[PDB]
DNA sequence: CCCAGCTCCCTGCTGGCTCCGAGTGGGTTCTGCCGCT
DNA sequence: AGCGGCCCTTGTGTTCAGGAGCCAGCAGGGAGCTGGG
């Protein structure tokens, strides 16, 4: 209340950097317990973290010390064991990958080139157009130039997996087709430079390509995924809560299989399952993939579905 | 041996390995049954063409088969109940990983644990010794003894018979004089004391043995009050000034841009140094300049803020805003935070500006 | 069967949905009528900006939040202690109160769950 | 239908069934039975003259 | 079927043969190919001293000559049977010396890495 | 099919016959009670009667030792009973009896009671099975497409839909290609015939065309022959089909085996599924191709999808039959799993413990309660709407609801063509009664005198035809087809005839006399064509 | 959706129209700012529209 | 001093993705269960 | 008694809105260049 009242002059969009997510989150060390309670006591490290908000009516938030109404939700976070592609950003990620090389992580076309200078001058304040034109040019190109002079493979998508397929690989026999991993993509994006990012069109201040890869999954507060006290004492958990529980279980399983030596194959399988779960949580309607099924075969409702269309947050509630 | 292993490396001509899903814990039985079937089938018209079968322990729910063709693996695995799920799909392990598959890796006292069921459930305990052969562990915890039961001289079997409507006793340190007054029999066996078939320590802790399955060894962490009754680490957070006490670059102060575990690998920003260095936790030290806010996360008076008039090598001195008294704390335990001390209450027992009735 | 007695319905600050604080639905629940999209558009045509604001914000789900002026994100505001803090910027003074629909707040939280920064520049 | 539930102003939470808001009438009749699982199960028919 | 272990209990792996059987089976028969040197049969103590109850994994060789995994485990020369992936411990020093006198090299079966 | 297991010991577990009791209800003491339909309504019970069967478990271990035991009246679940039906306890009760039982005599019944809620099954429309419909779809890459939703009399396998399309003009000519079940690619018709075992183009054209004096037909089919020439052997064609299969087997032998299985079982099941049905299958396929050629040349009008005579109404009979078939398959699978797991240890098992009556009972209850016609876990994949709550607002409303009809087209469709009132609906469907909402034209009602056949076995009709001058398809030679009149029975081309007029006269006389042909049977003679189609479908 | 959203109007307005999630994905990826000019944006923010 | 590759680019096609009016009143079923540990 | 898995029967299975338009990827073909003869 004491804070001065203000209107809104603009809304700046972007991607939450994992460090920013960690700083925001009140669930220090992330979340590691799929369970919600502990003998009727909401587990701090569980999904029903009291820090994240007020659980019961007439309670108060452990964080802001506010009752139901006054309390806004406070986020948590989950340190994904392995990097995971963000489904919503997948197409943009593929475009960026085609734009840069694997090794230099540099543009397949130099900024100083007259054509790219022209594109930059033309698409000022139009990062989408800038990205499309630069993507066309890098589609045209196939090597790295002050780069590594290497051969950029073609990127193919298959559901949630990406495949880099080399034609005329640099060496006599190095590799022909590789399942590119989210970790590899994240490393490439981190290696990418800020000026190259701006040329791509992504304002590095507000969106770095590496941020596109999920590493610190945000955790919506209880208010976003409220649990309803039932006529029976058994509280009913939200669909997002169940999906988060599944993701946490897979994450803990993978973390165990890492902390103790486990077959690279089972590690890959856990990574695949975690990727699928996160992708469904974001959007439970990706074609081809199986639909996340709550129980008795009733599909979940992802955030994308919440916001999708009529009867959604935007059209249905705003 | 290593040189010979080089000539023993796999090749295209050599038979391949395929992964097959299987039930959990039945790998040995499945392999033995498979061999009995193949030997029976040796004299038949269709002999199994698979060269070998592997049932590793580090891997669970999976068995590997060495064969010339997948159809050969399928034929070998057919007719096995535990391999019903596996028969639908056979995975081709890559050549590079085949060696890793064959490779195996072969490898605590005074640790805090909890119990699952029983009258001692939800009780923190400390480990004494573990016997894997017997599947039992020894836990020292705070005893739960009912004094009224001793006073009335009830049998343990009777107590268990009528346990349905009887409340469990609380946690309190064992006292021999109390039982002597109550009339119960107390026996002495060296350091330990025998009472009702149980060994009690002189201090008061109860030592008992329980099954590992009953005991909890995962997701267990004691509370500060529990540790008090029973009675390296670093505190580095973003936005804190640290000094490089050891190393070539000494007497340099940088900001904590990142945070990690054993090896923090911070990216400090030193004076007139745009570039960021790399230092581990041990090399990293927490140092602050004069006349600046400081907060103590852990210490004699934790959750306190003050200003430092000096900084000794190991005893930083600050004055608490709460009271005009000196407070010496470890520099590592000290932290820099421009934010004012929140002073949030623990357990939300009382709220700010809340009426209370100290006296009627 | 359709009789006026089974259809008459009215509301003034009744119970509200749990997910979003908007009025409940259906007269059996003492709900509120839906000021739909075409109603919004008709009011836009009328030019009744203030009435539209009342209908969609002040009469449906008025809400208040605190936002860091720097990063433009909702900040923890213990109004009791008047302790307003943004963890990311570690600041406490540059926090602004902002009135918005609870549905808008929920939308922003859901986006940030989708890992988006709908930063909120009060300047 | 005055109904209560035993808790885990004490030891009892109200779970009664009220007449639908804005409605009115007279209780036509009441029937009491046991559902498939022996639980007491009551149906009340209420008539209103329109 | 004799080479196959009789039951999953009292399992042991030879420190030299790298073969897996049960203690009773070891006493009755012993190693398929190690009988002349080990002389396991006829002495229960010899079975204990030559076989350890701690072992990691098992692989069955239907045709060691053409089995690459058998070549990797250096059990290709051995007749087909069930052989452990790795064994724990080492043979007695006296037996090592007798084997050296016999002209047969002794190699530890501890293939598993130690950490 | 009986379930056999191997641990060696082998079991048979064959079912013999069913026995259905009347609606009964048990309290805690185990007392069965006669649930008044009113009692079920009041206590939210389910008006169902327990079901029973006879089971024969024969065991063989060694020396062909038969351990045949029989368990009789094995309870297997409960079946909700449509009120006033034959097996309902109100059947044939006098009006006085109904008044005593507190049941309106005028109440028509025809609905179930699930947990005390009245439910009514809305008849669901669908394309008539075992028929050849030629549709022109210029929108697609096909000038024309013949289609047949073949389906055996009773079969857990759903209808196998086979298409025979003619590629739109534009290498040189137009080619005819068939899409088969379990095949992701079209197949040259000549290739299909050769796989069936017809290499001689003379024989193939004998099957397809019947008057070789028709250069129009014959030239129009030439391009298909040209496309499919290299494959001249049945084995080659079978290998081709196996390769085209969804998961072709590397082995040519296994590819051919898979293709042969697909042809024998998955293609035109109603024509036949047993071996040696190849001649019948080839003749039916040739007839389908002939229909396609006639439609392509305009000699025969395209079939109209909305023409109501080309539709069937799944009443509560077929719908419950489908649900029960799926559920019985599930029960058999579960019993198989249970018995297999126990016999794996050498120990025997109890079929009574193996049986889970809950499968059938709960599945029927859930389906009839939620209207989701299908497995509970496949709620979305199932089609809802069926089994609506009976509308008791008035007697007229109740009657209309009981006589309701539904088109499964889907309310979202904006095509006015299916929604439009059709001429065929005369006297069959009330032209006026229809919801005015989004579902206009899709939901209908039966005209007063309307009536829906429950189906019947065509065996007596086939026997009469055989006694008659009808000539078997295999018996006859291709030449006679041209002038003779084909005879279809539920889509099964059985044979031909030479005096269709007097044959139809005889059939109509028989039906009117109610001698061999029940009233429901329908007989049509397309005089302009040379077909006589007899339908006993439900 | 195409003709309207290809305009340089604003992510919030475009999302309110159609392809909400895709529009917001693009806005986040490119770090673009909605100038809070349009009536739809002001309505969503609950502040007096222009 | 042609010229067959080879690069670049444009056409055209196929295949994939999103949308399909607004509100209203009722009703029922369901939101785990069984095998394994 | 609590955790894990999972039933779509055809492991291989029918249409869970069909249809109407945009947009992306890729095959193909021609224009033009260029290191050999
Ligand atoms: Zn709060
Ligand atoms: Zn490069
Ligand atoms: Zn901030």
């Amino acid at each position: 209340s004491a804070c001065p009242l203000r209107t809104i002059k603009r809304v700046q969009f972007g991607v939450l950097s994992p460090d920013e997510l960690k700083r925001m989150s009140v669930t220090e060390g992330g979340i590691k317990y799929p369970e919600t309670t502990e003998g009727g006591r909401p587990k701090l490290g569980g999904l029903m973290d009291p820090r994240q908000g007020v659980i019961e009516r007439t309670g108060r938030c452990q964080t802001c010390a506010g009752n139901m109404t006054e309390c806004p939700g406070h986020f948590g976070h989950i340190e994904l064991a392995k990097p995971v592609f963000h489904v919503g950003f997948l197409v943009k990620t593929m475009k960026v990958l085609r734009c840069v090389c694997f090794f230099c992580s540099k543009l397949l076309v130099d900024s100083n080139n007259p054509k790219i200078k022209d594109i930059l001058a033309k698409s000022k304040g139009q990062p989408k157009k800038r990205l499309t034109h630069v993507y066309d040019l890098c589609k045209g190109k196939n090597i790295c130039e002050g780069g590594c002079g290497r051969y950029q493979p073609r990127i193919r998508r298959s559901g949630l997996e990406l495949y880099a397929e080399w034609k005329h690989v640099n060496e006599d026999s190095q590799e022909k087709k590789i399942l590119l991993s989210p970790e590899r993509v994240h490393e490439i994006f981190k290696r990418i430079s800020d000026e190259e990012c701006f040329v791509l069109g992504m304002e590095p201040r507000y969106a770095r390509p590496e941020w596109m890869i999920v590493t610190v999954l945000p955790v919506p507060p209880l208010s976003v995924r409220p649990a309803v006290v039932m006529q029976g004492s058994a509280r009913n958990q939200d669909d997002l809560t169940h999906k988060l529980a599944d993701i946490v279980k897979i994450n803990n399983q993978l973390r165990r299989n890492e902390q103790n030596g486990a077959a690279a194959h089972v590690i890959a399988e856990d990574v695949k399952l975690l990727q699928f779960h996160v992708a469904t949580m974001v959007d439970n309607e990706l074609p081809g993939l199986p639909r996340a099924m709550q129980k008795s075969g009733r599909p979940l409702k992802s955030l994308k579905q919440r916001l999708k269309g009529k009867e959604g947050r935007v059209r249905g509630n705003l | 041996d290593d040189i010979t292993q080089q000539q023993l490396l796999p090749g295209v001509k050599d038979p391949n390995l395929w992964t097959v899903k299987c039930k959990i814990g039945e790998e040995r039985a499945t392999a033995i049954s498979l061999m009995r079937k193949f030997i029976a089938y040796q004299f038949t018209d269709t002999p199994l063409q698979i060269k070998s079968v592997v049932a590793p322990e580090h891997v669970k729910g999976y068995i590997y088969v060495e064969a010339y063709k997948q159809t050969h693996v399928k034929q070998a695995i057919e007719g096995v109940g535990n391999l019903r799920l596996g028969y639908w799909n056979q995975q081709m392990v890559p050549i590079k990983e085949m060696t890793d598959v064959l490779k195996v890796v072969k490898e605590k006292p005074k640790s805090w644990v909890r119990l699952k069921r029983g009258i001692y459930k939800d009780d923190i305990a400390q480990v004494d010794y573990v016997e894997p052969s017997q599947n039992t562990i020894s836990l020292k915890m705070i005893p739960r003894i009912d004094y009224d039961r001793i006073k009335a001289r009830m049998s343990l079997k009777d107590w268990f018979a009528k346990r349905k409507k009887f409340k469990r006793p609380p946690q309190r340190l064992f006292d021999a004089e109390k039982i002597r007054s109550l009339g119960g029999d107390v026996a002495s066996d060296g350091d330990f004391l025998i009472f009702e078939g149980n060994r009690y320590s002189r201090k008061g802790f109860l030592f008992k043995s329980f099954a590992m399955s009953a005991v909890i060894t995962e997701g267990v962490k004691p509370t500060l009050s529990e540790l008090e009754k029973f009675e390296r680490e670093h505190n580095f957070q973003p936005g804190d000034n640290v000094e490089v006490c050891e190393g070539e670059l000494i007497n340099l102060q940088g900001k904590i841009l990142s945070v990690d575990g054993n090896k923090i690998t911070i990216m400090p920003k030193h004076e007139d140094l745009k570039d960021m260095l790399e230092f581990p936790a041990q090399e990293l030290r927490k140092y602050f300049k004069m006349g600046d806010h400081v907060k103590v996360i852990a210490g004699r008076f934790e959750g306190d803020t003050g200003l430092i008039v000096r900084v000794e090598e190991n005893f930083v001195i600050l004055f608490s805003d709460l009271t005009m008294h000196e407070l010496k704390v470890l520099p590592r335990d000290l932290q820099l935070c421009s934010e004012t001390a929140s002073g949030v209450d623990v357990g939300g027992q009382h709220e700010w500006g809340e009426l209370v009735q100290l006296d009627p | 069967k359709h009789m006026v007695d089974d259809k008459i319905h009215s509301r003034a600050r009744g119970p509200i949905q749990i997910l979003n604080r908007q009025p409940m639905e259906g007269r059996s629940r003492d709900g509120g009528l839906r000021f739909g999209e075409m109603e919004r558009d008709c009011q836009i045509a009328h030019g009744a900006a203030q009435f539209l604001r009342e209908r969609l914000f002040e009469a449906s789900d008025p809400y208040q939040v605190h936002v860091c002026n720097l990063c433009g994100i909702m900040a923890i505001a213990n109004t009791r202690t008047h302790t307003y803090e943004c963890r990311g910027c570690r600041n406490k003074t540059q926090i602004s109160l902002v009135r918005m629909p609870y549905a808008c707040k929920l939308l922003f939280q859901e986006l940030m769950s989708m890992s988006i920064a709908p930063r909120m520049m009060s300047v | 239908i005055g109904k209560t539930v035993t808790l885990p102003r004490y030891t009892k939470r109200d779970c009664s069934t009220f007449l639908r808001t804005s409605e009115t009438g007279i209780v036509d009749q009441v029937m009491v039975t046991l559902n498939q699982e022996g639980y007491k199960f009551c149906k009340i028919r209420v008539r209103s003259v329109r | 079927l004799e080479t196959v272990p009789k039951d999953l209990r009292h399992l042991r792996a030879c420190l030299l043969c790298s073969l897996v059987k049960t203690i009773d089976q070891f006493e009755y028969d012993g190693c398929d190919n190690c009988d002349a040197y080990l002389q396991m049969k006829g002495n229960r103590e010899m079975v204990y001293d030559c076989t350890s109850s701690s072992f990691d994994g098992i692989i069955a060789m239907m045709s060691p000559e053409d089995s690459w995994v058998s070549k990797w485990q250096r059990v290709s020369n051995f007749k087909p049977g069930v052989y452990a992936v790795s064994v724990t411990g080492r043979l007695p020093q006296g037996i090592v010396r007798e084997l050296k006198s016999r002209g047969v090299a002794y190699k530890s079966r501890d293939t598993a890495i130690k950490t | 099919p009986p379930i056999d297991l191997q641990a060696p010991p082998r079991y048979l577990l064959k079912f013999e016959q069913i026995y259905l009791s009347k609606p009964t209800h048990w309290e805690r003491d185990g007392a069965p009670s006669p649930m008044m339909p009113n009692e079920a309504r009041l206590r939210n019970l389910t008006y169902s009667a327990p079901l029973y069967v006879d089971i024969t478990k024969t065991v063989i271990k060694e020396g062909e030792e038969q351990l045949q035991t029989q368990h009789q009246k094995t309870f297997i679940g409960k079946i909700p009973i449509m009120l006033r039906s034959t097996y309902c306890l109100l059947n044939g009760l006098t009006d006085r009896d109904l008044c005593e039982l507190n049941e309106c005599p005028l109440d028509p019944g025809g609905y179930f009671i699930i947990n005390g809620s009245e439910k009514v099954l809305i008849a669901q429309e669908k394309m008539a099975t075992n028929t050849v419909y030629v549709f022109a779809k210029k929108d697609s890459k096909y000038a024309y497409t013949g289609e047949c939703r073949s389906c055996l009399e009773n079969s857990s396998r759903p209808t196998s839909t086979i298409w025979v399309s003619m590629l739109a003009r534009g290498a040189i000519g137009q080619r005819i290609v068939a899409t088969l079940p379990y095949i992701k690619q079209e197949v040259p018709i000549i290739i299909v015939f050769r796989a069936l075992g017809f290499v001689s183009d003379r024989d193939i054209l004998e099957h397809i065309i019947y008057d070789f004096e028709d250069p129009e037909m014959m030239e129009m089919v030439k391009p298909s022959l040209d496309e499919a020439f290299v494959i001249q052997e049945q084995n080659v064609a079978l290998n081709f089909i196996g390769s085209r299969g969804a998961k072709p087997g590397v082995t040519k032998e296994k590819r051919i085996k898979y293709a042969k299985e697909v042809l024998q079982k998955e293609m035109l099941p109603h024509v036949g599924v047993s071996d040696f049905c190849e001649t019948k299958k080839a003749y039916f396929l040739g007839y389908m191709v002939h229909r396609l050629l006639l439609a392509a040349l305009g000699r025969r009008e395209l079939d109209d999808r909305d023409h109501y005579g080309n539709k069937r109404l799944d009443l509560a009979g077929p719908l419950l039959a489908f649900l029960f078939r799926g559920m019985f398959k599930n029960l058999l699978k579960e019993v198989r799993i249970y018995a297999q797991k126990f016999i794996d240890r050498g120990k025997d098992f109890n079929l009574e413990l193996a049986i889970k009556t809950r499968i059938i009972s709960d599945g029927l209850k859930y389906s009839l309660a939620t209207g989701n016609w299908g497995d509970q876990k496949k709620a979305h994949q199932a089609r809802a709407g069926v089994s609506q709550v009976l509308n008791r607002l008035t007697f007229a409303s109740t009657l209309s609801h009981l006589r309701r009809l539904n088109s499964p087209i889907g309310r979202d469709g904006k095509l006015a063509k299916p929604r439009q009132l059709h001429n065929t609906l005369w006297g069959m469907v009330c032209p006026a009664e229809t919801p005015e909402g989004h579902a206009v034209g899709l939901v209908k009602n039966l005209a007063l005198m309307a009536y829906i056949s429950v189906g019947s076995q065509p065996s007596p009709i086939l026997e009469f035809l055989e006694e008659w001058s009808m000539e078997n398809l295999e018996e006859i030679s291709p030449a006679a087809i041209a002038d003779a009149t084909k005879i279809f029975v539920n889509g099964c081309w059985v044979g031909i005839h030479k005096d269709p007029e007097q044959l139809m006269n005889t059939l109509r006389k028989l039906r009117r006399q109610m001698d061999i042909i029940v009233s429901e049977v329908s007989m049509i003679r397309d005089i302009r064509e040379r077909e006589i189609r007899i339908y006993t479908d439900a | 959706r195409h003709g309207v959203n290809r305009q340089d109007t604003g992510p919030l307005m475009k999302c309110s129209f159609e392809e909400t999630v895709d529009v917001l994905m693009e806005a986040a990826a490119h770090g673009e700012s909605d100038p809070m000019k349009g009536v739809s944006e002001n309505i969503m923010l609950g502040q007096l529209a222009p």
